[PDB]
Parts: structure tokens; sequence; C-alpha cells
């Protein structure tokens, strides 16, 4: 029994040595024996080793005093319909060094917006995890030709993310004290939500009496959406997944059976206005 | 393609504590609100004869500790984040960590909430001979 989130995606065919490997099952079988694991004389640790570990499969379903959830009912989200941000995530893949993870690529909203970053992922080195840009490709295919000069274009992520808290803040800073991600199968939304994304308790306005939807790394400090400006992380975000609604099909043909003004122009872009599209028509029609 | 780290049993905290502002402090209260610790741990088979020292360069366990690998037990190694160093390296990564018996149940959590003496080179409460 294994899972996929933080699956080393490196092709260095051997494991790691004890001291090193994260977990057992990432340790090296030549150190295995009678349960568990040995240090053997004469086999070094590995100095200069890059491992690309996937942030794909992460599980959101803690029950912990004070943390709110971040998914939240069909009932709760129709409360909280003006706080309603369709998002869409477009990858590319690891290539060259790694292979086996998607990694963001062009981030669509419902306001219209799509930023674009640099391939980045968490690459486990043998003093840290590096934060860093890896080799990528766009998946091939002709649905996916439009990402091929996406790849030249992106911005470093601690600019993407700043960009995303303002979009944020500048559209819902008079409309809720929250944001309702609005989604559609869900997990590789979930996971470009770890490269702009924090979570804690409930927390208030560094500069006034308002409920803290954003995070500073510059100050450790919290702003609601109209003290923002700088921020560079959306804390405590919810969100909800459309798809689990009853729908069978893509979401093209869903969002189609109730509305005809979003035409596909196949951008994430245009996925996060269906998608919102589409539970709006569902849920107030 | 790839090879699987980690068990599903550990998907919940690590989620949880790799999307966290304060991951110690949300480690902390998922034990406080009844959750299981980080497993799937390297625990080491040694002979049980060593130091005692807390941070070591093999295994070193005495009669009273259990002997892991280093980035093991490691909260932020476990989940791929910041490390609070101000350099953002690793004090644990490519070293040995004794833990004492009693709290071998939950490695990760012992050290994140107990320091090594700098004298004695033993962890506080549990082995320093500094009064
Ligand atoms: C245990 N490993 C991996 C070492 O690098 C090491 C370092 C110092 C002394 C020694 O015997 C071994
Ligand atoms: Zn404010
Ligand atoms: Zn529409
Ligand atoms: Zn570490
Ligand atoms: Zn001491």
């Amino acid at each position: 029994n294994v899972t996929g989130l933080f699956k080393d995606c490196s092709k260095v065919i051997t494991g790691l040595h004890p001291t090193q490997a994260p977990t057992h099952l990432s340790v090296d079988t030549k150190f295995k024996t009678e349960g568990l694991c040995v240090d053997i004389p004469g086999i070094p640790k590995d100095m200069t080793y890059r491992r690309l570990i996937s942030m794909m499969g992460f599980k959101m379903n803690y029950q912990v005093n004070g943390y709110p959830n971040m998914f939240i009912t069909r009932e709760e989200a129709i409360r909280h319909v003006r706080a309603w941000i369709g998002f869409d995530v477009e990858g590319c893949h690891a290539t060259r060094e790694a292979v086996g993870t998607n990694l963001p690529l062009q981030l669509g909203f419902s306001t219209g917006v799509n930023l674009v970053a640099v391939p980045t992922g968490y690459v486990d080195t043998p003093n840290n995890t590096d934060f860093s840009r890896v080799s990528a490709k766009p998946p091939p295919g002709d649905q996916f030709k439009h990402l091929i000069p996406l790849m030249y274009k992106g911005l470093p992520w601690n600019v993407v993310r700043i960009k995303i808290v303002q979009m944020l803040s500048d559209t819902l800073k008079n409309l809720s004290d929250r944001v309702v991600f609005v989604l559609w199968a869900h997990g590789f939304e979930l996971t470009s939500m770890k490269y702009f994304v924090k979570i804690g308790p409930e927390r208030t306005c560094c500069l006034c009496d308002r409920r803290a939807t954003c995070f500073s790394t510059a100050s450790d400090t919290y702003a609601c959406w109209h003290h923002s400006i700088g921020f560079d992380y959306v804390y405590n975000p919810f969100m909800i997944d459309v798809q689990q609604w009853g729908f069978t099909g893509n979401l093209q043909s869903n969002h189609d059976l109730y509305c005809q003004v979003h035409g596909n122009a196949h951008v994430a872009s245009c996925d996060a206005i269906m998608t919102r599209c589409l539970a709006v028509h569902e849920c107030f029609v | 393609a790839g090879n699987a780290t980690e068990v599903p049993a550990n998907s919940t905290v690590l989620s949880f504590c790799a999307f966290a502002v304060d991951a110690a402090k949300a480690y902390k209260d998922y034990l406080a609100s009844g959750g299981q610790p980080i497993t799937n741990c390297v625990k080491m088979l040694c002979t049980h004869t060593g130091t005692g020292q807390a941070i070591t360069v093999t295994p070193e366990a005495n009669m009273d500790q259990e002997s892991f690998g280093g980035a093991s037990c490691c909260l932020y190694c476990r989940c791929h984040i910041d490390h609070p160093n101000p350099k953002g390296f690793c004090d644990l990564k490519g070293k040995y960590v004794q833990i004492p018996t009693t709290c071998a149940n939950d490695p990760v959590g012992f050290t994140l909430k107990n320091t090594v003496c700098t004298v004695c080179g033993m962890w506080k409460g549990y082995g320093c001979s500094c009064d």
C-alpha cells in the first residue's frame, strides 16, 4: 500500500542512504533487512542529488479544532455565491532529469485572467527541499499546441502568487469576506494551490478588523482583501468541486446544456469561466 | 513513472502540514485533535551500545533509545517544506537521530518539541548532564 503523494520522480535507479531518505520506502533496498534498515560501514551518503518530488495527491480531509474546512458543501457554497471564483490550471510535464508529475503552467480564473508561471517544482537535495525551475514540456497533441509559446513567457512563482492575491483582492473586496474557488476535477487545482495558498486558524487583518484572506511571508502578517498590497499568499480559501454534483461527461458538454454565450476558446480562463457558469446555472436558474 | 515514498496512512497529516503557515503548530494540533503520528520513518537496527548522543554520524542508541535516519524524523523533510533555520538547511538530514524509547512512537513530534544541549550533545530532559 503506497500513495503517489510525494512520489520521487527522479531517474535515479537506486534509493537513498538511511540518513537522507525521507521515509523507509525511499531507503535503497541494499540497507533493508530483518524488517528495518541497517547502517552499512563503507557506504557513503550521496552529496549531489536533486530528486523531484511530486505534489500530486493531496488529501485535505483532516478535522482539526480551529482550522476551517477547505472544501465546503453545495449549500454553504450557494450562500457564498458572491465569493465564487472559477479556477482551472493547464499543466506541463516534468522531463529530462525527472518524469512522472505535472507542474502548473497557465493559471486561469473566471475573472478572465490567465497567469503563466515558470515550470517550478519541489526538488529534494542533501540539505533541504529546493523550490526551483525544472525541465518541462507541454503535453503532446494538437489539443495542447497553444501551451507551446507559454513555456518561455512564465513569471517566477514569487511574482505569480502576488498577482493572484492582487487579482482576488481587487475582485472580492466589495463582494465577500472570503473566496470560494469553483473547480471541476480538483486534483491538479489543489496541487497548484500548494504554490500560493497557506492555511491555519482564522485570523484578522493587521491593518483593520476584517477576517484575514491573505498572508505575507515578508512579515508573517495577515490581511483582508482591502489591505493586501504586496501580500504573497491566499490564506484559508474555500473551494468546491462541481464535477462531484452528478455530471457524467466533460466540462464543456455540461456547461453547454444551460449556456450558449461561452464558446470554448481552449484556455485555462475559459475553463474557469465555464466552471463557474455551470455552477451558477445549476444552483440559481 | 517514479518511485513512491509515502503510504496512505500519512496522506492527511502530510497534506495538512504541507499547506500550513506554521507546520510545527499544525502537526501539534493534529495530534491533539486525535490524529495519528507520522509513520514510515527510517528505524534502524543497531547494537544498543552507543553513546546516546542525540545527533550522530552513525547509529548511537543506548539501551534507553532507538536510532532513526535523521531526515525521516524531520517534519520539514517529510513535508518537503522550508526549514526554519536562517539559511534554510537541515540539521537532521544526513545524520542519525537517537530518540528515547518512551517517545519512539512519534519521532517527528519528538524532534519538533525537544532541544539538543550544545555542551554535552544529549537531549535536554532526556540525557543532558548539564544542570
Ligand atoms: C556514516 N556516513 C555516511 C559517513 O559519512 C561517515 C562519516 C564519518 C565517519 C564515518 O565512519 C562515516
Ligand atoms: Zn484590512
Ligand atoms: Zn456559460
Ligand atoms: Zn529536515
Ligand atoms: Zn548538556
